[PDB]
């Protein structure tokens, strides 16, 4: 909008500003490993009970690498949210007077 | 919180290097311009044998 | 050859621990 | 993950090749005349430091007495001359297993693939050579330079007034260059060379030749191990990941 | 100031993909965010001031 | 110490650690979350790799 | 421990080894005792003080 | 579609006419505002005078 006044100056005409914002992609990787002896015995049902020990000992590591996982990609979503965050951050010495 | 000393002979590493002494890339920075100063000087420049 | 040795030797001549820390160039 | 390395066996007579030796020396095959079913004849490098002459104290502590070693190459003399001895050296690969017998010996060595055992499933190994008679030609000459994916070592036996010598060569950059690279760094040997030339005739002329024996996974380096033998400290350098395609022999000059 | 609290959501908002976008998607390449919106304000009511 | 001809000034660097607050508003971005997804890099003979 | 007349006043001020160097061993790196004895006696390269 | 550009047409001449009205009551809010500045004398002036 404008203002007018008595002033001889020529009125302004109508504006609009149009603004274009554009989005940012970000990439994130992790890695896990498993061992070839553990997920033999994955597929195999025991019938001694040191198969059954082996077994459920197998299940809790391959469990351990899927926890590490998620959890890592949790850490990776907050880690780059706080560095969108900083990226994007002017310090107070020049902001202060600008805003 | 240690005192210490600036002295000339440890600024000398960069004072004895052959970069301070010769003059070809100030010269050819200063030439190598579209305009140089108005070329009137003229005097002993160089010898004149008799 | 024997007067860029001497101001080479004289002069100009990693480090094998420092106390105070990372060391800072300084230009003249 | 790739296909399992096509495994050689060797049968040695035991006098000619020790026990001691670490698993992972690479291994040179000399070729017999009449018969070659006995005995293989194979070298290791320290013992073709001794068949061509704080190395050399290593090299005559673990082997004793030359002549058999002799018996074995009788024409060393008659090849150094003609230079046909670089015809006969074959590369093999690095060691693996070592099947231990009185008279004869069992040696199996890695051909080509990529370097393991073969009793459990597949354990790794190494192969190392020692940092004395062995020059990185990276730091020899040395924008910004760039990273190849695959580093190459290369084998070099050079006929030096003191005789043959053999060097081991590590680089990155490409094959038809490391030859032009090498004629730089053999320049002032070559330039001690040529002193009693003159006299001898056509054949004396070739300097050295080069073959190269594989590429290990580079943009890691090395490391530097030792010997732990009785009075050893001998520095080696060791390498992982190997994968063994030993070449032709390229003559240099 | 003794608060150390706050009520928040347990959950994403969710936006997925219906077949009104998939169309777009599969013929054109766009799709627009909650295109029944736009729909439901271009084609139903149509002064509807902002 | 023998004074020369010329002075000199000295120019350094330094670094310093700090320690900084953020401070952000509400509502200040937009995060679009996706789906992860799975894929096996490194076959080896001692173990696998994803 | 005997001492020239002319050591610097300001060495004694703040805390040092009567030696005339510092000792500290720490700063280089561990199992190495040639970089040690850079640090303790040699002359070629200055102390780790001044 | 006709239609449509109908409406983007009278949405557009609405939006036209309420830029006016409005910058009608700035004006006034800048003239009462200058008319009370324009007869403000300043502190130290009034003050001995009261």
């Amino acid at each position: 909008p404008t203002i007018a006044h008595g002033d001889g100056r020529r009125p302004s005409k109508q504006r609009t500003f149009i603004v274009v914002k554009n989005c940012h992609k970000h990439h994130i990787s992790t890695e896990m490993e498993l061992s070839m002896l553990d997920l033999e015995i994955l597929h195999s049902i025991p019938e001694t009970p040191v198969e059954y020990a082996e077994y459920v000992g197998a299940v809790k590591t391959v469990a351990s690498a899927l926890q590490f996982g998620v959890d890592a990609l949790e850490r990776g979503l907050i880690n780059t949210v706080l560095s969108v965050k900083l990226r994007h951050a002017p310090p107070m010495f020049i902001l202060q007077t600008l805003a | 919180n240690l005192l210490l000393a600036f002295n000339l002979q440890n600024a000398l590493k960069v004072l004895c290097h052959p970069r301070l002494h010769t003059p070809a890339h100030t010269l050819n920075s200063l030439n190598a311009a579209p305009a140089p100063r108005d070329r009137r000087e003229t005097y002993s420049l160089q010898h004149r044998r008799p | 050859q024997q007067v860029n040795d001497y101001i080479k030797a004289k002069v100009g001549a990693g480090a094998p621990g420092l106390c105070h820390g990372q060391q800072a160039t300084c230009e003249i | 993950g790739w296909r399992p390395p096509v495994f050689g066996d060797f049968l040695i007579h035991a006098s000619s090749f020790n026990n001691a030796e670490a698993t992972g020396t690479p291994l040179f095959q000399f070729k017999q005349s009449d018969p070659f079913s006995g005995v293989d004849a194979v070298f290791t490098p320290l013992s073709l430091f001794i068949l061509m002459n704080g190395l050399t104290r290593m090299a005559n502590l673990l082997y004793d007495s030359p002549a058999t070693l002799a018996d074995l190459v009788p024409d060393f003399g008659r090849l150094v001359a003609d230079r046909r001895f670089h015809n006969f050296i074959t590369p093999v690969g690095p060691l693996v297993e070592n099947i231990k017998s009185t008279y004869l010996n069992k040696i199996t060595t890695v051909v080509h693939g990529p370097v393991v055992s073969k009793a459990i499933p597949r354990s790794t190994v190494k192969v190392t050579v020692p940092q004395e008679a062995f020059v990185d030609l990276d730091a020899w000459l040395s924008g910004l330079q760039p990273c190849p994916a695959d580093a190459r070592l290369y084998v070099a036996l050079t006929y030096e007034e003191a005789g043959p010598r053999f060097t081991f060569f590590q680089s990155s950059r490409g094959h038809c260059q490391i030859m032009n690279i090498l004629r730089i760094y053999y320049s002032p040997s070559i330039m001690h060379r040529y002193a009693v030339v003159q006299p001898l005739h056509i054949e004396e002329l070739t300097f050295g030749a080069v073959a190269c024996l594989g590429t290990f996974s580079a943009t890691d380096g090395w490391r530097r191990s030792a010997f732990n033998y009785r009075g050893s400290s001998l520095p080696v350098v060791e390498i992982d990941s190997f994968y063994s395609n030993v070449s032709d022999w390229e003559v240099i000059l | 100031e003794a608060d150390n609290q706050i009520m928040g959501p347990s959950s994403y908002a969710s936006f997925v993909v219906r077949g009104e976008n998939l169309v777009t998607a599969v013929s054109y390449g766009r799709v627009m965010r909650t295109f029944e919106h736009f729909m439901a304000r271009i084609v139903d009511s149509p002064e509807k001031a902002g | 110490k023998i004074h020369p001809g010329v002075a000199m000034t000295v120019v350094r660097t330094d670094e310093i650690l700090s320690e900084n607050i953020l401070f952000s508003s509400r509502a200040s971005t937009s995060m679009f979350i996706g789906t992860p997804n799975v894929s096996r890099r490194e076959a080896r003979v001692d173990a696998v790799t994803f | 421990i005997v001492t020239p007349v002319t050591a610097d006043v300001a060495y004694f001020q703040k805390s040092n080894s009567p030696r005339g160097r510092a000792a500290c061993v720490v700063s280089c790196e561990n199992y190495n005792q040639e970089v040690a004895e850079g640090l303790i006696y040699d002359h070629s390269r200055p102390d780790a003080a001044y």
